[PDB]
């Protein structure tokens, strides 16, 4: 709690 | 040279309703296939991406690929000047540092001429690649965009669980806890209004509600939403823009 | 356990929206006869009882008493998110520390169930029954009107009860308003216009801020009566025609 | 003594709002032609005058030239006292220092009296008859869309009338409008047609705040004419319903 | 701004 849109684009 | 006939200006009104409360600054990219917009919030936690071809157009012309960068709340204000029946049209130059909209009345001898400044961007483009999701719910717009309001009052953050029976939203906060429980309507005649389910296993996510309800104002242009989930990976909410492109809303989840 | 079943929603949710913005938090008595709620407002000048039969219910049962303590706001918007024809379920436990309410779609598709935390809030004085000087028995909405407009004009309400009519006065910087309800005329078709039943002439001063507190209970009657004498509380009555009643009391002069 | 008998009660609850947020107090000149109410608001630069005539009351009575000094927003509250289809009666005595309102429902049921606090506040301008160089009646609802929508872009809006059509352009912080009403012809309904009537090119400023402050007499007509001409002010013009007209008068920016 | 007296007499 609580992950940025970015972890996961690039 | 950039110029747009849309006849179904609504539309586009309520396109930028459903943006200017998430998102300030935007970059709109046209091109020679039509508007693609896509855009982080200030805290990077949720990514809209609108997308409207040049298919639903009455007339589309782009020349150069064009990147506009815009004010959402300013283009807001200007939008509201403009009828859910009126004819819109955009136009930009090729050097141009402002989007001139023109609201045509059906041909009632009225027209709107607007120009909006434009502004230099650096922005951040981020890649979405396409996937196969766990859970995908087909359900009404009204629905969904009644339980996370509802669940709001409750609490923050919201625990979506899909399963093959139905999908269940519960909240938790300082004076209970909500659980709204959607079962896979077979509605044999009817289509809208339709909870269908496509399963694979099981996800239990935890989302915020805030930009949930954020998503929930592009409602007006679908009257089924699409809700997309996997384990580990965001939220997609998926709302079509009527046969001419699709609004996509991503959501991080909460661990 | 404590569990009902509730097929008219509505009353509730009117319940709630006629009690919430007057009383914060609240006692709620469950027991097999049903539920009564008795309480002062945030500044103890009123009160209010609510009281609804388990023989009003759709399906009632309760084991022990259980004393709830609960906020009226959150109450009233977990009820907000209610259909119209959604089927209500109230439930607790005997040591239970939550009420949960379980909102049930016509054809079971939809299912919402929240659990509101409940509280320990200290205390209901005894309202023996009174012989009162004047009983006015009127429409609800005309009597809402009423003290919405004087409301306009003064602070405060003389209400005046004769054989004549009932006659509510308001006066401030700007005027005066004095509206007069007459007794029924036309034909005997009009068994319930205003009636009134008088035993001595009676003249009392009211506050309207209360009164209009008082009026967010019109959706659940069309009449609320009125009960009036010099020196003792007014009691504003509404029925809850098929339930029970809520009742507001109001003590009079300054 | 002034006495009047309306029977359309909801028209002058229109005209106050059209008044109420505008210009606070306003003197009443009662003559036995009619009601005649002329006041500038508090900056001095606007105008409003309201001319009722006598020929429009149910009932209608004056003897002197009365000249009642009376706060609008207080008769609004007291106005929308009334019901929808109660007969509204103004009186005033001669040397009185109270207007009564008196709202008799149907039936006679029940019947509000109201007396409203008179005052001494006042200062009143001389238009004499002009002959405008642009004179354009619209509908009143597009006059008032236009004008909202230009007051969010700026503040100012440069009206600019011809031959063909009327042009109203504003520029603010986030850009630049320019709306275009052009002359109806083949208009089916009179009400719903853009007459132009020319004598000389016109293109005057005018601040927004003072139109969307006039725009509220729309429901009041479905038309409105306005008159410019280059260097004097602006004439905003509403028919009441063959009871009267009133006027908005607006002096020009720089 | 021109208040309306200025005209208006």
């Amino acid at each position: 709690r609580q992950c940025s849109m970015t972890c996961f684009y690039h | 040279m950039f110029e747009a006939r849309l006849v179904q200006g609504s539309i586009l009104k309520k396109v930028l309703e459903a943006l200017k409360d998430l998102i300030n600054e935007a970059c709109w990219d046209i091109s020679s296939s039509g508007v693609n917009l896509q855009s982080m919030d200030s805290s990077h936690v949720s990514l809209v991406q609108l997308t409207l071809r040049s298919e639903g157009f009455d007339t589309y012309r782009c020349d150069r690929n064009l990147a506009m960068g815009v004010n959402l709340t300013s283009m807001s204000k200007i939008l509201k000047c403009a009828g859910n029946e009126d004819i819109i049209t955009l136009r930009a130059e090729d050097n141009a540092d402002t989007l001139a909209l023109v609201f045509e009345a059906p041909n009632q001898e009225k027209v709107s001429d607007y120009e909006m400044k434009l502004m230099d961007l650096d922005v951040e483009q981020l890649g979405i690649p396409e996937q196969e999701y766990s859970c995908v719910v087909k359900m009404p717009s009204g629905e969904f965009a009644r339980i996370c309001r509802d669940l709001s009052h409750i609490g923050d953050a919201v625990v979506i669980s899909c399963a093959k029976d139905g999908v269940k939203f519960s909240a938790s906060g300082e004076l209970g806890n909500g659980n709204i429980k959607l079962s896979q309507t077979s509605n044999v005649d009817k289509e809208e209004e339709a909870v269908t389910i496509e399963m694979n296993e099981p996800v239990q996510l935890t989302f915020a509600l805030r930009y949930l309800n954020f998503f929930t104002k592009a409602t007006p242009l679908s009257s089924t939403v699409t809700l997309s989930m996997s384990a580990d990976v965001p939220l997609v909410v998926e709302y079509k823009i009527a046969d001419m492109g699709h609004l996509k809303y991503y959501l991080a989840p909460k661990i």
